[PDB]
């Protein structure tokens, strides 16, 4: 990347790592994840690392295991905008044959529902997990081979992991590494017009294929070209010089331009573009101080606090129930609040004076002697101290 | 007929190319005219609360001018002199009465003294420019199609589908005005009904009706003679804009204002006649004609002598020289 | 209330089945292998089971369409994508697998384009290796090189310089002509075929380069190779992300330091990080030209490329054209603007989509100083759309392995029984060939190649200048 | 530089007759203000106003190749399908004709 090391030295893609030796970075050839991806109004990344654009109105399949059905995801895209070239995401539909042959939705808020019931966060069933994760976005997790993230506003995201290598289908691709072919409709060959290869995946005959996807509709709105330009020219600025050396930022601006125009109020498809871009420069290495007065600072409430790299391990009162289970997370970024204060249900942290216990999913009060016949128990501090 | 019309007149009011009336007090900015497949162009017209200010000509992506009652037009940010010529877009002034000019972009508009935003357009987007006012079709009923492209019953979210927004403001969806009329009734329908009357009654009026039909014309004044305080000049405005919708369809009418107890308002030294010359002989002027066979325009003029000489009429004797 | 038609039936939701997958899940061809979302059905009406709905026509088997382009095909109709056939043997297309030939290109002043197909920016001023095969634990064939002078803003400066180096070779080309340094063993391979605007130029059995005579570099490979070269156009893989595995073996993101790993001269000018921007030099802060080059670029997208928008995506062609004429200054020649577009025209030829988009107000192309040196003006010369590139010459008078279909440019044609010399402008009977045929087979004009180097005892050579039915006799060893 | 054409090897007999200068300072002012990006016209008009007035005072010229303003004519000879193309770009052919 324009800069030396000495030999022996050994730098470590996301992907795996690779060594010097006699001017040659000998590497290794393991697969590693693969991340479909959607965000904004209509882009979307597929396993394979393409960006592209659909702006189809129907169900669409986005994911799907096709050599046996372990599951089935399903988008579901709407106009979201007085634009025709604003195609927001709604809600995305999930499907496990392995379990009851259930069916979960992700609504357009940060709700979930099983079966058509509402459901409150956590939900350990035996296999996937779902929970909050800063308390604003949800994140399913079946076993240890996939992932997701929140579907309220539209910023679906995907984790497979390598054993589902090439058995996949859908307009996220293969997960075989080959850019090229991702263009495949069902029917087995690779398209060139991105918009036969949409509408290939919709659901619902009645809905009405389209037939130009337009790339400039700051046209239909000549009012934000300007604004388009130095909005988003903040991209290639400077301030993420950081990861210019992690990610290519050409599309993350391209796909910048085309939501700032399109939506109906430009100020946060602003700041959900941006944050695209560092939540992947993130997902390399690189985290970038990117928030400002101007450039959209979020409000975190006057019991939390902004925070950029933070752990979401000793945040919740739920934690100190369960201490004993494994938090094997990342940095992340969100509002939190102080070592000394810990989450409460109620929107406020506290201390863990009166940081109720979560037995047997009852919430008892920071002070409730407790007991049947045989057993003893309390609980004190947040944790649920039973006896025998 | 080979051309169209639209018009904002007086308050709040709209005048598609189909003969479809309406009320908006809209809030922000708003696409009056313009392509729907791909625009060359797009007329412009911003509403500061409920009353209008500017119109606005974006001409693609990379030119704009914001021409508006205060006359003090704009290129950009960069306030420039007037007239100006620039890009194809003549923007002059005629009869007293502001012009901008886009003859091979295919529509004039201009504003009057009180504001009343116009706009003619050619027959070359029969079935083109969707916006504010409307598509230049035949109909007049489905002309609604917003920019989804949906026949709606209401004429208020459809103008407030046609909005568009800056960073120096973003708007949103403005509210209809809770009318004050409902409760201060009183005298003010049994007096002042026939100034809205006249129209179907003199026979001035009384011959237009085989082109067009007064019963929308009195149909929205009647809703905005209550708000007014004592006077029978509120009913001129929508009056005002029945004279010319006669006058485009190749029938005119004349000196109707003589008795009509209303002038539109002009500076000083020319009042309202009616089908002047655009190509009004002024004092530094070079004596040329049969080049001005142009349509026959209303607007206000000096007298039969008096020539203009910047903006004001002065007598043909005081003529300056110049160097 | 409306009775609804023979062939399918109306279905009613259960108060038990939750699973009432009925109207909502409307199956049709298209989401037939896929899955469908019901919270329950409706008081709609609903093909069988083993039958599905069709643009309002319950069509009653499983022979319905497979589509491609957005067009219906019949099962068993077929299609032609590269070099492949394909069929949708039943809702399906299987493809056949018989890889095609990839292709570079140098579209404009600083652009490649890979194998694979990886469009990036890479102005430098050095030398630098376009591909080789000399790369990591192989031989190392072939050696092709590129070198430009003043090109890092595109301009009516930048000419080439182009050095390429095969079998111990050297053969290089710039300011419009090729030159030989050094003649290579084998000149049995060896061909050069001067048609019409390129300079199509053979080197083996599985290599090739054309060039259009002021910047485009496209060389050809063929299936030989399969992950054996490496450069700048990559590694010819499939795989179209590690088009960006540099001379020390690892993947970069940020091509400007890419290319400067490969350049020959170790010493010279490694290229700046340019400060990222969608305007140019001269297009920055100059909002009123940017509205006219792009405008004029959308020629990319216009009635008579309508073909071919539908196979070969514009989008990169055209920012390329956005990024040169801004930056270059074009006031006489208006070159660094009609070569962008012949390089997405001749791309639509190779799909076999002919186009004639130049006119006379456009980038003209005249033909007529060639029918001049003769007082009499025959004028068999003309600029044919695109034409095949190898035809038969006095020269050349062999049917030869033509890596390029067709190509735009000047080209001769008269009646039947006069073939071409390039010498004498103009064509000319079959006789008036220096051509060879000594001892009866049908070969070459007499190529100046010394046959059967195998066997001694059997070498009886027979050469030949122009016409000469004529013999040599062989050197012996002892 | 590309405005010396005006004073080349080919014009040495009209540099002659016909100052150049006025002609020069219009392809420097024009060209500087024209941006020129597929069609190069608001250059290439400029000199064949230069080498028409050489040719009124009995001096053609021929300065026009194919890297330079080319002009073609040969879409004319295009709508017969028989290529008979008796249509020719030269020089300068008498303006008046029957
Ligand atoms: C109106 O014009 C006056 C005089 O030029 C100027 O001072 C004022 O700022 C203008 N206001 C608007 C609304 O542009
Ligand atoms: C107007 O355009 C619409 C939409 O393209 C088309 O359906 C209709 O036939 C057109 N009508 C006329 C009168 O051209
Ligand atoms: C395609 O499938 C058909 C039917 O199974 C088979 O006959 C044919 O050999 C296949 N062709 C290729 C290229 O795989
Ligand atoms: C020239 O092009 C025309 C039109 O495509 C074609 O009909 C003809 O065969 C071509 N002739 C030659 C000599 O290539
Ligand atoms: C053919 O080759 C012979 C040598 O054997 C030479 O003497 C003769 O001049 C050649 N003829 C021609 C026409 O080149
Ligand atoms: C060019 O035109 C001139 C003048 O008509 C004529 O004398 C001459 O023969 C022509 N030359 C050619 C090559 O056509
Ligand atoms: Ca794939
Ligand atoms: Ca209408
Ligand atoms: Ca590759
Ligand atoms: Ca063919
Ligand atoms: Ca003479």
């Amino acid at each position: 990347s324009g800069k030396r090391y000495p030999p022996g030295t050994s730098l470590s893609r996301d992907c795996n790592t690779c060594i010097c030796r006699n001017s040659q970075w000998i590497c290794s050839n393991e697969e590693c994840p693969g991340e479909c991806l959607v965000t904004g109004q209509s882009h979307f990344k597929s396993f394979d690392n393409r960006y592209f654009t659909f702006s189809g109105i129907c169900q669409y399949l986005l994911a799907r295991d096709c050599q046996d059905h372990s599951f089935s995801i399903v988008i579901e895209t709407v106009q979201c905008a007085d634009d025709r070239d604003a195609v927001c995401t709604r809600s995305v539909t999930v499907r496990l044959p392995g379990l009851h042959n259930s069916l979960v939705k992700l609504k357009h808020g940060a709700g979930v529902a099983m079966d058509g019931q509402d459901v409150q966060l956590p939900l350990l069933k035996g296999d996937l997990r779902i929970q909050h994760t800063v308390t604003a976005s949800v994140r399913l997790s079946y076993g240890e081979d996939l992932q997701m993230d929140w579907d309220g506003r539209g910023r679906l995201l995907v984790k497979l992991s390598p054993v589902y290598a090439g058995k996949t289908c859908g307009l996220c691709g293969n997960y075989n590494g080959n850019q090229g072919d991702d263009f495949l409709t069902p029917s087995g060959l690779a398209e060139p017009r991105v918009e036969d290869f949409g509408n290939a995946w919709k659901l619902h005959g009645d809905c009405q294929d389209l037939q130009k996807q337009h790339s400039d509709p700051c046209a239909l709105n000549p009012r934000m070209t300007r604004f388009s330009e130095e909005a988003c020219a903040v991209l290639t600025s400077p301030t993420f010089e950081a990861c210019h050396r992690a990610v290519s930022p050409l599309p993350y601006l391209r796909n910048c331009r085309y939501d700032v125009c399109s939506c109906s109020d430009g100020r946060e498809c602003l700041c959900g573009a941006l944050a695209s871009y560092a939540a992947a420069c993130a997902g390399r290495g690189v985290r970038v101080a990117w928030r400002e007065p101007g450039r959209c600072e979020l409000n975190c409430p006057k019991g939390q606090v902004y925070l950029q790299c933070g752990t979401p391990c000793n945040l919740t009162c739920r934690s100190l129930s369960y201490p004993d289970e494994e938090c094997n997370e990342a940095c992340l970024e969100g509002c939190f609040c102080p070592p000394g204060l810990y989450m409460d249900e109620r929107g406020d942290c506290v201390p863990k004076a009166q940081c109720p216990c979560y037995y047997d999913g009852e919430i008892f009060q920071p002070e409730d002697i407790f007991s049947d016949h045989h057993t003893m128990c309390y609980c004190e501090d947040g944790f649920m101290h039973c006896t025998m | 007929s080979s051309t169209a019309r639209c018009s904002l007149f007086g308050s709040d009011f709209v005048n598609t190319f189909d003969g479809s009336m309406y009320s908006f007090a809209g809030y922000c900015s708003y696409l009056l005219a313009g392509g729907c497949q791909k625009r060359s162009f797009s007329i412009i017209g911003d509403f500061q609360n409920g009353k209008r200010v500017s119109l606005s000509v974006y001409l693609g992506e990379f030119f704009d001018i914001h021409l508006f009652v205060n006359g003090t037009v704009t290129q950009g940010d960069q306030r420039v002199s007037m007239p100006y010529a620039s890009k194809g877009l003549y923007l002059e002034t005629e009869a007293g009465y502001y012009k901008l000019s886009g003859e091979a972009y295919g529509f004039v508009a201009r504003i009057d003294g009180s504001g009343n935003f116009q706009v003619l357009l050619s027959d070359r987007y029969f079935n083109k420019t969707c916006g504010l006012c409307g598509n230049f079709n035949i109909f007049a009923e489905d002309d609604f199609m917003t920019q989804e492209g949906t026949l709606t019953s209401d004429p208020y979210d459809f103008a407030n589908s046609w909005a568009l927004s800056s960073g120096e403001q973003w708007c949103e969806r403005a509210s209809p005005p809770s009318s004050s009329c409902n409760i201060s009734s009183g005298e003010m329908q049994k007096g002042l009904w026939e100034q809205c009357q006249l129209l179907k009654s003199t026979s001035v009026f009384a011959r237009c009706h085989p082109l067009v039909d007064p019963e929308p014309f009195v149909a929205l004044c009647e809703k905005t003679l209550c708000e007014c305080a004592g006077g029978l000049e509120c009913a001129c405005p929508a009056l005002l804009e029945y004279a010319r919708t006669c006058a485009q369809e190749g029938m005119v009418l004349y000196g109707w204002t003589d008795h009509s107890a209303c002038s539109p308002v002009c500076p000083a030294g020319m009042e309202y006649r009616q089908c002047v010359s655009p190509c009004a002989r002024t004092c530094q002027s070079l004596h040329i004609n049969e080049m001005c066979q142009e349509r026959c325009v209303d607007g206000c003029s000096c007298p039969e002598g008096q020539l203009l000489d910047e903006g004001l009429c002065v007598e043909s004797t005081e003529c300056p020289c110049v160097h | 209330s409306l009775s609804c038609r023979p062939p399918m039936v109306k279905l009613v939701c259960p108060a038990d089945n939750l699973r009432a997958e009925g109207l909502e899940c409307t199956k049709t061809c298209q989401n037939y292998d896929l899955e469908c979302m019901s919270m329950g059905c409706v008081s709609g009406c609903l093909c069988p089971p083993g039958m599905v709905r069709h643009e309002n026509r319950c069509v009653a088997l499983e022979r319905c369409p497979c589509f491609h382009q957005g067009k219906e095909y019949a099962p068993g109709e077929t299609v032609k994508i590269g070099c492949n056939t394909c069929v949708c043997q039943d809702r399906k297309w299987n493809c056949t697998d018989h890889v095609c030939d990839a292709t570079c290109s140098t579209i404009g002043m600083a652009h490649y384009l890979t194998f694979d197909g990886l469009k990036y920016l890479f102005p430098g001023e050095c030398q630098y290796v376009l591909v080789q095969d000399y790369c990591g634990s192989n031989p190392g064939t072939f050696r092709i090189l590129v070198g430009n002078k003043g090109c890092s803003h595109p301009s009516v400066k930048c000419k080439k310089r182009v050095t390429i180096l095969v079998e111990g070779g050297e053969i290089e080309l710039f300011d419009g002509e090729v030159n030989v340094k050094r003649p290579m063993k084998d000149e049995t391979h060896f061909e050069v075929v001067e048609s019409g605007r390129y300079i199509i130029l053979l080197l083996g059995k599985a290599l090739s380069v054309v060039w259009d005579r002021h910047l485009s570099i496209s060389v050809v490979l063929k299936q030989t190779y399969q992950e054996k070269v490496c450069g700048l156009c990559g590694n010819f893989d499939g795989i179209q992300n590690n088009d960006l595995t540099s001379s020390n073996l690892q993947v970069e993101e940020d091509p400007v330091d890419f290319g400067n790993s490969w350049k020959v001269s170790s010493q010279c000018a490694d290229t700046r990080k340019v400060p990222l921007d969608s305007s140019p030099a001269t297009c920055h802060n100059n909002i009123m030209k940017q509205t006219m080059v792009d405008s004029s670029c959308r020629i990319l997208t216009s009635d008579v490329f309508q073909d071919c928008n539908k196979l070969v995506d514009p989008e990169p062609y055209l920012d390329v054209c956005i990024y040169d004429t801004c930056s270059c200054e074009s006031i006489g020649d208006c070159a660094c603007f009609c070569d962008t577009i012949a390089a997405y025209a001749h791309v639509c030829a190779q799909h076999g989509k002919v186009v004639t988009w130049r006119t006379a107000t456009l980038c003209p192309q005249s033909c007529e100083e060639r029918n001049l040196m003769e007082n009499g003006y025959e004028c068999m010369w003309r600029y044919n759309s695109c034409a095949p590139a190898c035809q038969v010459t006095c020269q050349h008078p062999e049917p030869l392995a033509c890596p390029v279909q067709c190509v735009e440019g000047c080209h001769a044609h008269c009646p039947p029984g006069k073939i071409l010399d390039e010498l004498l402008q103009t064509c000319v009977d079959p006789e008036d060939c220096p051509v060879c045929e000594v001892a009866g087979r049908r070969f070459a004009s007499g190529k100046k190649v010394t046959l059967n180097p195998s066997d001694p005892e059997h070498c009886q050579i027979c050469h030949c200048d122009v016409v000469n039915l004529t013999c040599e006799a062989c050197q012996e060893p002892g």
